[PDB]
RNA sequence: UCGAUGUCGGCUCAUCUCAUCCUAGGGCUGAAGCAGGUCCUAAGGGUAUGGCUGUUCGCCAUUUAAAGAGGUACGCGAGCUGGGUUUAGAACGUCGUGAGACAGUUCGGUCCCUAUCUACCGUGGGCGUUGGAAAUUUGAGAGGAUCUGCUCCUAGUACGAGAGGACCAGAGUGGACGAACCUCUGGUGUUCGGGUUGUCACGCCAGUGGCAUUGCCCGGUAGCUACGUUCGGAUGGGAUAACCGCUGAAAGCAUCUAAGCGGGAAGCCCACCUCAAGAUUAGAUUUCCCUAAAGAGCCGUUGAAGACUACGACGUUGAUAGGCAGGGUGUGGAAGUGCAGCGAUGCAUGUAGCUAACCUGUACUAAUUGCUCGUUUGGCUUGACC
RNA sequence: AAUUCCUUGUCAGGUAAGUUCUGACCUGCACGAAUGGCAUAAUGAUGGCAGCGCUGUCUCCAGCAGAGACUCAGUGAAAU
RNA sequence: CACAGGUGAUCAGGUAGAGAAUACCAAGGCGCUUGAGAGAACUCUGCUGAAGGAACUAGGCAAAAUGGUACCGUAACUUC
């Protein structure tokens, strides 16, 4: 059974899975547009931005705070420095999830991840 | 507060109030206790090693050496069967839940005072 | 939660030491017996010339669990040992003395002589 | 384990007859005008009148 | 013989001043809409049929709108039916009212709802089989149904053969339950028992038939 | 049946019989009572755990209301096991000159198969049900369930020389079984919080991260869950079994029976719970709609719903999901800084910091009034009515 | 008794209960002295029996993690 | 067979460590030629488990448990 329970599993381990979504972060704070399967575009969305929401207040207990999340010190200083002060006013939803069709290698659904607000 | 509007109700209307206490600490609770028809309180004195808070449910269990064997009874908080509680000292721990104090008896069952 | 081969305290003044459950009395395929229960035991270490040789095989009164025993309030009550207080050939304690407190659910007629005789009745 | 006989013919196109090709919905977009997917981005980027690219 | 529709709101614990705890389960009662009056004239058996909840328009279709409409009620979330009996039906009439207020304190009730879905189960958890040996030489089949059948003699699996499949997410009346407290100004009544379902399920609770 | 039908026992899972072990109803009794003994009726349920032995069995221990006798390829190895039997090694006793042999013993010794059809357990698609649709339903029928101890009282009464000790009535409390549930007591809780060993890294200190079973350890939210909680097995109706009758002749009497009228069982049929119109006899009621309508589906956001499905909710006229805000819960005292100390460390700032799935809200993000299917009043005969 | 069929021999011990075990008896179907007899420290992934510890072996299974199973896309067997 | 097997010798970094064990790294080399989902039964491989603790079973099979260094202390028996 798997009532009220959250997470994904996506055929990995959980070491596996909490450093893809780590990877995932990065990038997306990187070039602000990935393009990535829909299952794992969602999930993004539970990791991705509570981090933007973090840093919308910047402190050193805050940016250490990420870095422990992130281990990135150019997305860290990327996400205090401009995804902080632009996201401010937003309550939520940083990032737009927009379907692109399905995988040619293996017919995976393909979703894009866009930060709102000139990503 | 953390269940449906329309428990919560049925939860606050039934509220005893109480000293707070944390675990560690040693306390006095004053059970009701009938022994045919007449009601006495009787008292159980012991350490709290752990206590769960969960609004109208919740508990906390005390561990006392009656006797050479060792007692721990968990007392749900908000019961009328608890008259009432007093601290008598206060606990320094480190730890929610002492449960490791099962396998203490002497000189090492014993915690530091919070002063 | 005491069942078929399960080694009890002896909480009297019987000369038994330890004793093995090898019944729990009460029903067909009764499984476990708690306090207040009536099962029956094989003493297997007992004190020197005492009124018990080790090796008998008779009746005792659960008195105190690990597992514990339910109050309606809900709380439970828990021990460190697992206890009895062996019985007559009528299910009656022959003890005089009681060592260790025991709960309340022994109240009764036939467990009296227990409750008056323990040091602590919770 | 194994089959007693062959299935017939008939039989094997019996369980065959379940077997579909899903047909995906498609929609026309507002701004380019373009065939696409419903609830999917247009091929060169729009989606409900906005620009990926 | 005719109940209410309620939805389950989760369970709690009702202290009495002796010092019990009695287990509690909370329904909320909205009101229950008269939809429809059912009589041995018009449908050869006498019922109430009522509404309770709320759907928006949009998610009402035109059919359903007409049916509330003649009664003059509200949409409700779902329509359901109760079956009466002559006294049952006396002061019942179409368009009106149905409360907490049916039930009393102390009263015996039955309560219907759908139980917590656990999807495919295997014999062991579907119907209280024994486990087979995890060691002792053991093969693949440690919770595996064992022998469904005898030899050639009969030469088949008899029906009604417990087996896995689909458990719970059905039906399921638990009766004898004790009304522990009836509020109607805030939809509440509070139930001794368990209630057969999850949070925010549909039980329906009907005067015991035991008795 | 030898171009192969696997042997005993165990485990798991059963199904039936009645020549009935318990419980139920009776007649007789060398039936006072309590207990029995026989025989009749009765198959609705129930009908142990161990020690020994490969054992079935049997003996024994302790229970139980009772620990039934049987059929089912001495039920069940394409479900499991492999202790015995029954391969090849080796030995003892015995027989044989011997190679070897032994319903003699002993130590050891590969159990394959992804299920096509039937069957069964679940879950769908199609079509039909005299136009279509949304719901609610009746119930031909089917299944489930059906067990029982003890204590109190009647009453230490009836009965009995005493020892002992009731029927019939009523009150409670269990055991086994089943269902639901998670409030409580616990279990787990590998995207929650800490402690800590080794090593590597983030420039370095500090702080953190990777890896070592989640490294190990201590707790723990939601959910799931039992050993936890709650509930259930009805004391009712009908007709009966054995059995007992009433009146009553054949047969002036007698006689339960031939006419007629009764009592009577856990058994049968209802009653309870679940399913149920593919009940092709395809039922009923309420609405809605017909020059593509009423609706349904696709698609999307999804759910204590779920293998896929199906089912449930929602799709901007919106709280469906994620985020976000505020709470709760858990952990237990963040970082930085300051103070004390030579230092490890302790103290304060400050019950801090963090906090999964929980609660309540909130359009910030994603749910596009897009497409497809589905019409146009529903044949004929008769009767009543008009 | 790695020998004993009758046989679970008898008696003692161990267990609540022991067809196995240990001790003894001798009625050796059918031991016995280099196809060696009786013992024997040490040694043995050797046989039997009995304990402590420890436990999901079990009462009675529950939860969780990963790989399959299930769905989609691609490739595509088998015995019969 | 681009097969989890087998195949002799040589070189032998760091931190811990007795070590060529083991853990994490260096130089160097790799991610093992189907993926994507879902998170049923059941199977495999693991983790944790209330109370009890061999009641399991042919049999403690499997699992659990023990585990280092130093010091103290150590019985029957013995071929010393």
């Amino acid at each position: 059974m798997r009532h009220r329970k959250s997470g994904v599993k996506l055929g990995r381990t959980s070491s596996h899975r909490k450093a893809m979504f780590q990877n995932m972060t990065n990038s997306l704070f990187e070039h602000e547009l990935i393009k990535t399967t829909l299952p794992k575009a969602k999930e993004l969305r539970r990791v991705a931005e509570p981090l933007i929401t973090m840093a919308k207040e910047d402190s050193v207990a805050n940016r250490r705070l990420a870095f422990s999340r992130m281990r990135s010190k150019t997305m860290v200083g990327k996400l205090f420095g401009t995804l902080g002060p632009r996201y401010q006013n937003r309550p939520g939803g940083y990032l737009r999830i927009v379907k692109c069709g399905n995988r040619d290698g293996d017919n995976a659904p393909m979703a894009y991840v866009e930060l709102v607000d000139r990503d | 507060s953390n269940k449906h509007l329309l428990v919560q109700a049925v939860e606050n209307a039934q509220i005893i109030e109480r000293p707070s206490f944390g675990p560690g600490d040693t306390v006095v609770v004053q059970v009701k206790v009938r022994e045919g028809e007449r009601e006495r309180l009787q008292a159980f004195e012991g350490i709290v090693i752990a206590k769960r808070n969960r609004g109208l449910n919740s508990a906390f269990t005390v561990r006392k050496i009656s006797s050479g064997v060792g007692v721990e009874r968990a007392f749900q908080l908000h019961s009328p069967i608890i008259e009432s509680i007093e601290v008598k000292r206060r606990g320094a721990v480190r730890r929610a839940k002492l449960y490791y104090l099962r396998e203490r008896s002497g000189k090492s069952a014993r915690i530091r005072e919070k002063l | 939660m005491i069942q078929v081969e399960s080694m009890l305290e002896v909480a009297d003044n019987s000369g038994a030491r330890r004793v093995q459950c090898i019944k729990v009395l009460g029903g067909s395929h009764r499984r476990y017996a708690s306090v207040g229960d009536i099962i029956k035991v094989t003493v297997k270490e007992a004190i020197p010339r005492g009124r018990v040789k080790k090796g008998d095989v008779m009746n005792a009164v659960v008195v105190r669990t690990k597992k514990g025993v339910r109050r309606p309030d809900g709380s439970v009550l828990r021990f460190d040992d697992n206890a009895a207080v062996l019985l007559n050939q009528n299910k009656a304690p022959i003890a005089t003395r009681i060592f260790g407190p025991v709960t309340r659910e022994l109240r009764g007629d036939q467990f009296m002589k227990i409750v008056s005789l323990a040091p602590e009745v919770l | 384990a194994v089959q007693k006989s062959r299935k017939s013919r008939s039989r094997r196109d019996m369980r065959r007859s379940h077997h579909h090709m899903t047909v995906a919905e498609l929609s026309v977009d507002a701004t380019t005008g373009e065939k696409h997917r419903r609830h999917h981005m247009t091929k060169d980027g729009f989606y409900r009148g906005r620009q990926l690219f | 013989a005719i109940g209410l529709v309620g939805k389950k709101c989760g369970m709690t614990r009702v202290f009495t001043e002796a010092g019990a705890s009695i287990p509690v389960t909370v329904v909320e009662i909205s009101a229950n809409r008269i939809t429809q009056v059912k009589n041995t004239d018009v449908d050869g058996y006498q019922a109430i049929q009522v509404t309770t909840g709320t759907r928006r328009d949009s998610r009402v279709t035109a059919a359903q709108k007409g049916h509330f409409a003649k009664a003059g009620v509200a949409a409700g979330r779902g329509v359901w039916e109760f079956r009466a009996n002559d006294s049952d039906l006396e002061g019942r009439e179409i368009g009106g009212e149905i409360l907490a207020d049916l039930f009393e304190q102390g009263q015996m009730v039955d309560v219907t709802g759908n139980s917590k879905g656990k999807g495919f189960q295997g014999g062991v958890k579907r119907h209280n089989f024994s486990m087979q040996d995890a060691t002792h030489g053991n093969s693949v089949s440690h919770r595996a149904i064992g022998s469904t059948g005898q030899n050639q003699s009969p030469g088949k699996v008899f029906k009604g053969k417990k087996m896995p499949g689909q458990m719970g997410n059905k039906r399921v009346t638990v009766q004898g339950l004790e009304v522990i407290s009836v509020d109607v100004e805030k939809g509440l009544l509070v139930i001794k028992g368990a209630i057969p379902g999850a949070t925010g399920g549909d039980v329906i609770v009907r005067p015991s038939v035991k008795a």
